[PDB]
């Protein structure tokens, strides 16, 4: 029976499996620049 | 009189803290990073005068270009330098950080460190050797020696 | 009393000194410096639980020097084996089904 | 049971000894002479007052005086 | 005239803790063929001086915080614990002759991440925060093997007490029944404290030591003298844990020199196992803990159990 | 009766109207659950001191127990519900209403 | 004030679960939570639980909310007046409680409650040799014995659910 | 559905933890051993029924053992009475209750 | 040479040696010129004070020996 209040339900999925609704990218540079010290590094880490 | 002579003191022992404790922050951008490599070998080694050797880049007192600076690296050494806290040095290492040096002419190389950052001690060379780069440190610690914070402070 | 003393003395030199690296270096004026969600892992969760459940089994653990002096030696030594037999089994099933990988 | 132990000792000798360090620890109780002393020690450790009895006239293996002969004596603790 | 012991105790810690500075950079400095501090005293005994005079007079540094009243209770906390780690240390006497000194050890250590975790999310960064992540992950899993190392020590001792453990040691070292325990706890107190080769937030292996990164610090001389207090006062814990010396009731500076003279070979160990090897992955510490040492400590955990049964040496309750 | 006992049943009480009243988060639920294990523990703990009832001082250690293992198993599900919302507020676990 | 030691510090753990339980944050709701587990944990030593005291701080504060802080940097993002008022709702409450308890040694809320110091109802005698709450629990091992199996399959059940459900197949 | 495995067995799983006077470790007395093991020497084998009310004393001196009410209360009552005799200066503290008198043993 | 890093061990060692001997003579000094009383447990505690009260003085460690009693 539905109301005034309980319009916007719709019926659940069939398998009852909802849709799910990325990885990190970070700028690096060497730690003490003193060997290197002029690189630098775009990532792409996944963890 | 008596505020002056304390305020003298007080001078004298914060810049004694300050000169035998400095710890630098590399560039090393290029030929001089391997010639302070050396000066922080163990023939010349920093670290007996208080120098440590590869300090955190947040916390650090002096800040040692020691390479070319180009045009592409202009930004990210102005960005190291706000980011030091003060009282922040910069020692200028050989040619082409005082003034261009070897690249001087080149499209896409800052003529000179002070271009960009205020620049304390300039130490000249291709590359200045680890014994003159000491020299220069040395010569750092004799500016901050004299320095007079609290006694224009109690003149101001 | 003696502890609780010791304890207020330790916890007010560590304000002390918490409260002059926080006010010292703000004598000497410096300038106005003007000039201008994390990836969740499971690995870091998963190494997180694994602690807390092995915790709890070293909590069980805990009375064991005083166990020890029991006049039952023969079911205290059984259980004591078995509770560290039993921390040995959640390791290993830890490892075999993948679960201490990437921090192994 | 010869090749895979020594196989198992070349690759994880870390878990070879873990297992016989432990199954050395299973195993080792029940094959000591010394574990019945262990008993015999932690009941002879008098936490608790030995509340004496009233004599009603016939108990002859319970003294009446610590240094009597009669009574649970640790001559075997003394010498071992 | 209690308050006289507790000064007595607590700011030579602090002296002591500035001079490791100098007797680290001295050590690693001859380990690596070149001299430490000479300068700035004579032979350089005026350089923890100087460079906690120039700490203390620093700028801060240069962001703001996250949360302030964690920035203000991480360093306090981070003092407060590495203060109170002392307190039941039997040296002959301990200040606070506890009955659980030991459980109290192990759980005042317990509480010690709780720094590096107000310290991760006080800072700006999210990726300061992974890294303090990864340290409290390595603190706690190195725990596991100080609690059951400590456990099977303890088994010898008959209690928790650690005045008890001078008593347990007069015949021999502990060491000597049990060196597999003291190896592995070396080696994980070694990376408790942060302490290379398990080093990461001080070393690479990390995503935010890198170069102009963000994240706001507190004042890195507090962390860094609590951690100081946390090296000494774990290697006199392993000394008094395993290395026990000689205690005449009549004179006890005899006991005090012994472990005075072990507990600076321990840390001077440690500053020449971190002058002696590269640092480790992250996973190759995780790979050390849980699937080399927490095995190993599982059986000698059993051993150590059924060890005292089996030969009838089991210690006593008082 | 003791004095003490009023605070931590009051303590209890107020840990349970907190998890009885949600804001927006799973973490503060969780907080707030472990509260009440916490003060269940101390009013344990003080009753089997007070009464010198020998066997039931290992009584407290078990509900610490098992209660860290379902605070496990509690921070196992937000880390789950985490994954799929991104967030553990309380008002993303809505979808069984139909 | 000395005598009423135990009682200050159960104020001092209800003003802290009203300090967490009003749930300003889940970051500021573990920090409270701490506290609390401190001063409760004081609560506990204050009357001999010892050992529970140290399991208190090396298992409870020293793992569970050291997880639970791990999981909260971990789900929520780093930078009220619901918060602030039931706060001072709750320290009004509880105030309100100690001057009436306080004022007139006996009060009911639910229980009949005494107005001194918790000193009286302990026991005069001694234990010997040996701590009876250290007694009661090493004797997990010899009388426990089925305590011990199931609290030890509970946990290695434990291991093996979150394995399950933190696998996401 | 209490299906008494316990009992049908012979073994013994939880009956040890669930009374005061139990066989406790080191034979450790409880502070209301005698009152408990004199409540449920009164209401075994009778019920519950005829325990609430034929054993009602028993169970009222061991509840006032474990939560000395009753005690309690007297205590306040004296406390009471002797603060409103100090504040009424119609009554001196003896040496014994100062502090001035070298306690017995 | 590396006898150098001895005088900062030298010091480090004495600011480790002051706690243990502090404690030990403050010990000395606060319990008659003896050691501290340990009292983990209960008997001992309550042995320490049934001296504390036959003492007179209100001392533990004020200690009657045969010249006390008859
Ligand atoms: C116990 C562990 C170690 C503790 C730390 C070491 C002990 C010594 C600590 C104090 C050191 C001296 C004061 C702080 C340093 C001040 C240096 C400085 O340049 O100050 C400039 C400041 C301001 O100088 P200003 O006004 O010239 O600033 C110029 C800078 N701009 C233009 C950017 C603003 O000096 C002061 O504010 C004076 C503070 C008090 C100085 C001492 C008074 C007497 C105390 C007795
Ligand atoms: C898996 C279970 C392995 C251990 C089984 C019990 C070992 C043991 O010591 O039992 C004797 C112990 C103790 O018996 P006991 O022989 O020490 O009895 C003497 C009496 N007291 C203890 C008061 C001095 O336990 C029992 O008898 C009852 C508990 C265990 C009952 C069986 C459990 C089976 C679980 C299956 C799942
Ligand atoms: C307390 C005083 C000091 C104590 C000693 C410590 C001082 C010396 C320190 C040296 C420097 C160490 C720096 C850090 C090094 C970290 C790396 C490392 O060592 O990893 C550990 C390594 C790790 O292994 P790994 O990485 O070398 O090997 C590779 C492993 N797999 C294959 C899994 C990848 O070894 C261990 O974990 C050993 C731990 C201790 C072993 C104790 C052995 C006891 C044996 C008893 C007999 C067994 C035989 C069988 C049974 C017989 C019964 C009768
Ligand atoms: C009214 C009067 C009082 C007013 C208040 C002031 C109180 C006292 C303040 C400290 C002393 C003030 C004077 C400081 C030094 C002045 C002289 C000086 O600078 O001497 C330099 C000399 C080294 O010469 P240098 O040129 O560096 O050598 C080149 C290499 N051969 O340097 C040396 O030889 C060594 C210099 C050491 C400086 C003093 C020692 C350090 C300070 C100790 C007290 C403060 C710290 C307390 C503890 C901090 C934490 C551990
Ligand atoms: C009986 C007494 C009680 C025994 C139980 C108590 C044990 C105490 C120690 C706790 C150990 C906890 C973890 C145990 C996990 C064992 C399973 C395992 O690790 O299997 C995987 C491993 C290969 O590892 P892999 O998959 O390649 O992973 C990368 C690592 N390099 O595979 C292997 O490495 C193979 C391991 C199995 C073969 C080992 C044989 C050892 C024999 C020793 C001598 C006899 C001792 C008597 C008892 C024997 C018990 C088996
Ligand atoms: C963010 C908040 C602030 C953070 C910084 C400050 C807090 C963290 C660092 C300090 C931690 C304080 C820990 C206090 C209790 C330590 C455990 C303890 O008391 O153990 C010692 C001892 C037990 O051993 P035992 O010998 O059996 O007892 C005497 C019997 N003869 O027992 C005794 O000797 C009992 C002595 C009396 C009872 C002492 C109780 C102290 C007061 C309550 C806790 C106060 C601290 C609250 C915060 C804790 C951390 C969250
Ligand atoms: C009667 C039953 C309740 C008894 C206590 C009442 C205290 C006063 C508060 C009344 C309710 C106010 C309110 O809005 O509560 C809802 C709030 C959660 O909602 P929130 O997201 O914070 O704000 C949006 C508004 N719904 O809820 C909360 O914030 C609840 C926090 C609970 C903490 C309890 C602390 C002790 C309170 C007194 C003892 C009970
Ligand atoms: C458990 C033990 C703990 C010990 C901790 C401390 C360890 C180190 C102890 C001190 C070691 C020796 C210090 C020598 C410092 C250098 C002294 C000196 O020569 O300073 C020269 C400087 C300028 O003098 P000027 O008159 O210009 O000289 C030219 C003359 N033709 O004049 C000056 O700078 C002014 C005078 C400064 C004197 C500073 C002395 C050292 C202060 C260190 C602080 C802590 C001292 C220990 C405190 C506890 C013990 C008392
Ligand atoms: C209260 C006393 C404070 C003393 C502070 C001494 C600081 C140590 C200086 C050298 C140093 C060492 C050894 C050091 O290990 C380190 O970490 C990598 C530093 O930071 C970059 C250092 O600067
Ligand atoms: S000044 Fe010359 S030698 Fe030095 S870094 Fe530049 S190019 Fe190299």
């Amino acid at each position: 029976y539905p109301t005034k209040e309980t319009a916007h339900w719709k019926p659940p999925p069939w398998n009852d499996v909802d849709p799910p609704k990325s990885n990190l990218t970070l700028n690096f540079g060497p730690q003490h620049p003193a060997a290197h010290g002029v690189l630098r590094l775009v990532m792409e880490l996944s963890g | 009189s008596r505020g002056e002579y304390v305020v003298a003191k007080l001078d004298d022992l914060i810049n004694w803290a300050r000169r035998s404790s400095l710890w630098p922050m590399t560039f090393g951008l290029a030929c001089c990073a391997v010639e302070m490599m050396h000066m922080a070998a163990p023939r010349y080694d920093m670290d007996r005068f208080g120098v440590v050797f590869r300090a955190s880049p947040r916390q650090s007192d002096v800040m040692i270009v020691a390479g070319t600076l180009t045009n592409k690296m202009a930004p990210a050494l102005r960005k190291v330098y706000d980011q030091m806290p003060e009282p922040r040095y910069v020692v200028s290492m050989g040619s082409c950080a005082n003034g261009g040096g070897y690249y001087h002419y080149s499209y896409s190389v800052v003529r000179g460190c002070d271009r960009i950052v205020p620049v304390d001690i300039y130490v000249p060379g291709c590359p200045p050797t680890a014994e003159a780069l000491l020299y220069g440190i040395l010569q750092l610690q004799k500016k901050i020696k004299r320095e007079k914070r609290l006694r224009i402070w109690y003149r101001r | 009393m003696n502890l609780m003393i010791t304890l207020l003395t330790n916890f007010t030199l560590a304000t002390l000194l918490v409260t002059i690296a926080f006010w010292l270096p703000q004598l000497n004026v410096y300038s106005e410096k003007t000039s201008p969600r994390l990836p969740f892992s499971m690995k870091f969760f998963l190494v997180a639980i694994t602690f807390l459940l092995f915790d709890l089994e070293i909590a069980l653990l805990l009375p064991l020097p005083w166990a020890s002096q029991t006049t039952n030696l023969n079911t205290m030594l059984t259980m004591a084996l078995l509770l560290i037999f039993l921390l040995a089994v959640s390791l290993a099933y830890e490892w075999t089904q993948k679960g201490l990988e990437w921090t192994e | 049971v010869a090749a895979f132990l020594k196989n198992v000792w070349a690759k994880e000798p870390v878990l070879v000894a873990s297992f016989a360090i432990a199954g050395l620890a299973v195993i080792l109780p029940t094959l000591s002479p010394y574990t019945k002393y262990s008993l015999m020690i932690n009941r002879a450790t008098p936490y608790n007052y030995p509340v004496p009895l009233r004599d009603d006239g016939n108990m002859p293996d319970v003294p009446s005086h610590p240094q009597d002969p009669q009574g649970p004596s640790l001559e075997w603790l003394k010498r071992l | 005239m209690f308050m006289i012991n507790v000064l007595t105790l607590i700011i030579p810690i602090l002296l002591a803790v500035a001079f490791l500075t100098l007797v680290e950079r001295k050590v690693l400095g001859y380990m690596q063929f070149r001299k430490g501090p000479n300068v700035v005293g004579p032979y350089g005994l005026l350089q923890p001086i100087a460079d906690a005079i120039k700490l203390f007079i620093k700028e801060p540094l240069r962001p703001a915080t996250s949360s302030i009243s964690m920035f203000i209770l991480a360093p306090i906390l981070a003092l407060t614990l590495a203060l109170t780690m002392w307190i039941p240390l039997p040296m002959p006497y301990p200040l606070i002759n506890m009955n659980l000194g030991v459980l109290f050890m192990l759980a005042m250590s317990s509480l010690a991440v709780y720094s590096i975790l107000w310290s991760g999310w006080a800072s700006n960064s999210k990726y300061a925060l992974i890294g303090a992540l990864r340290a409290v992950a390595q603190t706690i899993s190195y725990e596991v093997t100080l609690a059951i190392i400590l456990l099977s020590v303890l088994l010898m001792n008959g209690s928790f007490t650690l005045s008890t453990l001078i008593i347990t040691q007069e015949q021999v070292w502990l060491i000597f029944p049990a060196w597999p325990l003291a190896m592995m706890w070396f080696i994980s107190t070694l990376a408790e404290t942060n302490r290379a080769p398990f080093d990461l937030t001080e070393g690479e292996s990390e995503l935010v030591s890198g170069f102009n990164v963000e994240y706001a610090a507190g004042p890195f001389a507090l962390f860094f003298m609590a951690e100081y207090a946390n090296i000494i006062m774990m290697n006199i814990f392993t000394t008094t844990l395993f290395l026990g010396a000689f205690h005449n009731p009549y004179m006890p500076e005899l006991y005090t020199i012994n472990f005075t003279i072990k507990s600076l070979l321990l840390s001077i160990t440690f500053l020449w196992i971190r002058a002696s090897y590269p640092r480790f992955r992250y996973d190759q510490l995780m790979h050390l803990l849980w699937k080399n040492f927490l095995p190993l400590t599982l059986a000698l955990c059993m051993w150590h159990v059924s060890l005292p049964i089996l030969l009838s040496s089991i210690p006593p309750q008082t | 009766m003791s004095l003490v006992y009023m605070n931590i049943m009051m303590a209890f009480t107020v840990s349970l109207t907190g998890l009885l009243m949600y804001r927006s988060h799973l973490m503060s639920s969780l907080l707030c659950l472990e509260g009440m294990m916490l003060s269940l523990f101390i009013l344990a703990t003080l009753m089997i001191l007070n009464s010198h009832f020998t066997l039931a001082s290992m009584m407290p250690i078990i509900l610490l127990v098992f209660a860290a293992c379902e605070a496990a198993l509690g921070l196992s599900l937000l880390v789950m519900v985490s994954n799929t919302y991104g967030t553990d507020y309380v008002q993303n676990l809505n979808l069984l209403q139909c | 004030m000395m005598t009423y030691i135990v009682f200050i510090l159960s104020i001092i753990f209800v003003m802290g679960f009203v300090g967490f339980s009003s749930k300003p944050s889940p970051i500021y709701g573990g920090l409270g939570l701490i506290v609390s587990g401190g001063v409760g944990c004081g609560i506990v030593l204050n009357f001999g639980g010892s050992f529970l005291g140290l399991m208190v701080f090396l298992i409870y504060l020293g793992g569970m909310m050291v997880v639970f802080g791990y999981t909260t940097a971990m789900a929520t993002e780093q930078y009220n007046k619901v918060v602030l008022g039931t706060f001072i709702t709750g320290l009004l409450m509880e105030f309100l409680m100690v001057y009436y308890v306080l004022k007139d040694k006996e009060v009911e809320i639910v229980f009949k409650f005494n107005g001194m110091g918790d000193w009286v109802i302990y026991d005069t005698g001694d234990s010997g040799f040996f701590s009876e709450e250290a007694m009661g629990i090493a004797a997990l091992y010899s009388y426990g014995t089925w305590l011990v199996i199931v609290t030890g399959w509970s946990l290695l059940i434990g291991v093996v659910v979150i394995m399950e459900i933190t696998r996401g197949n | 559905p209490f299906f008494d495995v316990q009992k049908k067995l012979g073994v013994d799983l939880d009956h040890w933890m669930t009374i005061q006077s139990a066989e406790q470790p080191h034979r450790i007395p409880a502070r209301c051993h005698a009152f408990e093991k004199e409540w449920i020497e009164c209401a075994h084998g009778i019920g519950s029924i005829r325990a609430e009310k034929e054993c009602k004393i028993e169970f009222e001196d061991f509840r006032e053992c474990l939560l000395r009410q009753k005690t309690m209360k007297r205590l306040n009552a004296i406390k009471r009475q002797r603060d409103k005799l100090i504040k009424e200066g119609k009554y001196t503290p003896p040496p014994h209750h100062s502090g001035q008198e070298d306690l017995r043993p | 040479m590396w006898f150098e890093v001895l005088p900062g061990i030298a010091v480090m060692g004495v600011c480790l040696f002051i706690p243990g001997m502090a404690t030990a003579r403050i010990h000395r000094f606060s319990n008659g010129g003896r050691e501290k009383r340990v009292a983990h447990y209960s008997y001992q505690w309550y042995l320490m004070e049934r001296d504390r009260r036959v003492s007179g003085v209100n001392r533990y460690y004020v200690s009657k020996g045969l010249e006390n009693i008859d």
